[PDB]
């Protein structure tokens, strides 16, 4: 566990999360997702806009220290 | 009758029974599931994932064809931009300069239905299409002004506003959905139109046969 990271989502519930810059991100998500009770395809994750795909990582995206991590819900339109 | 036997079959497929959760194609960081995938069903409301996806496939589509330079925001630009002003997508196009782009392709997220707007550079102007002939007044300039701010926050300039305009299409300038929901797919098409500088020719008529083709360049990642 190396970095701190801030899951703020669009109500501005946050959340946050000790994790191992070694490991995939698709851990971080499963917990949030159930810390708060929501199915997995229902979420999506970005970090300064860009989605974070399962097996991305900490370090690969270079995130430092208290870094926010942006949840939004799935749109649709008619 | 241009739909090939085969490709129907697999179009059928993806859009059958199935894990709803089962990945079908993957790019640009995405995974479209069987799940998004039946967005395209008739009469269904197109999500993100399969906007924002075949948004994506328009950039390298135009990139393998030498069409003009396009780029494209994500479905949830907008509305983030929109709450938090520049700020909150600051970083969003870090490792690129938006103004060397040609044409700039906004999603518009409103309540409950699809809107485009087109940024083309090369004409300093802001066009606001829209299936259900409404308005993108306030949202033209929102985003106006967003370039203001990424130019004299990139690249330290100002924009000469005056030589900039914002057009709204009117319901009789392009084609309107007759039912309520292909928002997305006109969407969808006025992006693959106007990226090609090609003139909007297509009706309502011809978005039934679209949403499958649609899912088809898709799994394929190709556009047709």
């Amino acid at each position: 566990e190396y970095i701190k990271l801030k899951v703020i989502g669009q109500d501005s519930s946050e959340i946050h999360f000790k994790v191992k810059m070694t490991t995939h991100l698709k851990k971080l998500k499963e917990s949030y997702c159930q810390r708060q009770g929501v199915p997995m395809n229902s979420l999506r994750f970005l970090f300064e806009g860009q989605r974070i795909a399962d097996n991305h990582t900490p370090k690969e995206l270079g995130m430092e220290e208290e870094d926010v991590i942006e949840v939004y819900q799935e749109q649709t339109g008619g | 009758l241009e739909l090939t036997e085969d490709m129907e079959k697999e179009i059928s497929n993806a859009l059958g029974h199935g894990p709803q959760d089962e990945i079908l194609s993957s790019a640009f960081k995405l995974r479209i599931t069987r799940g998004d995938i039946q967005t395209l069903k008739n009469y269904h409301w197109l999500n993100d994932e399969v906007i924002n996806f075949y948004m994506n496939l328009l950039v390298e589509r135009n990139k393998k064809q030498g069409y003009p330079a396009l780029h494209v925001f994500s479905t949830f630009f907008y509305p983030k931009l929109k709450s938090g002003g520049y700020q909150a997508v600051k970083r969003w196009t870090k490792g690129v300069n938006l103004f060397e782009q040609e044409i700039i392709l906004v999603p518009i997220h409103r309540k409950v239905h699809w809107s485009l707007v087109v940024i083309d550079l090369r004409k300093k102007c802001l066009k606001y299409l829209d299936s259900m002939g409404q308005k993108g007044h306030r949202i033209c300039e929102i985003l106006l002004q967003y370039l203001q701010d990424e130019s004299k926050t990139k690249r330290n300039s100002d924009l000469n506003l005056l030589e900039w305009t914002h057009h709204s299409m009117k319901p009789h300038e392009i084609p309107q959905q007759l039912n309520g929901s292909d928002c997305g797919m006109f969407t969808c098409k006025y992006a693959d139109y106007i990226s090609r500088d090609k003139p909007i020719t297509f009706t309502q008529h011809q978005m039934p046969l679209f949403r499958k083709k649609m899912v088809w360049e898709i799994l394929h990642q190709q556009l047709l």
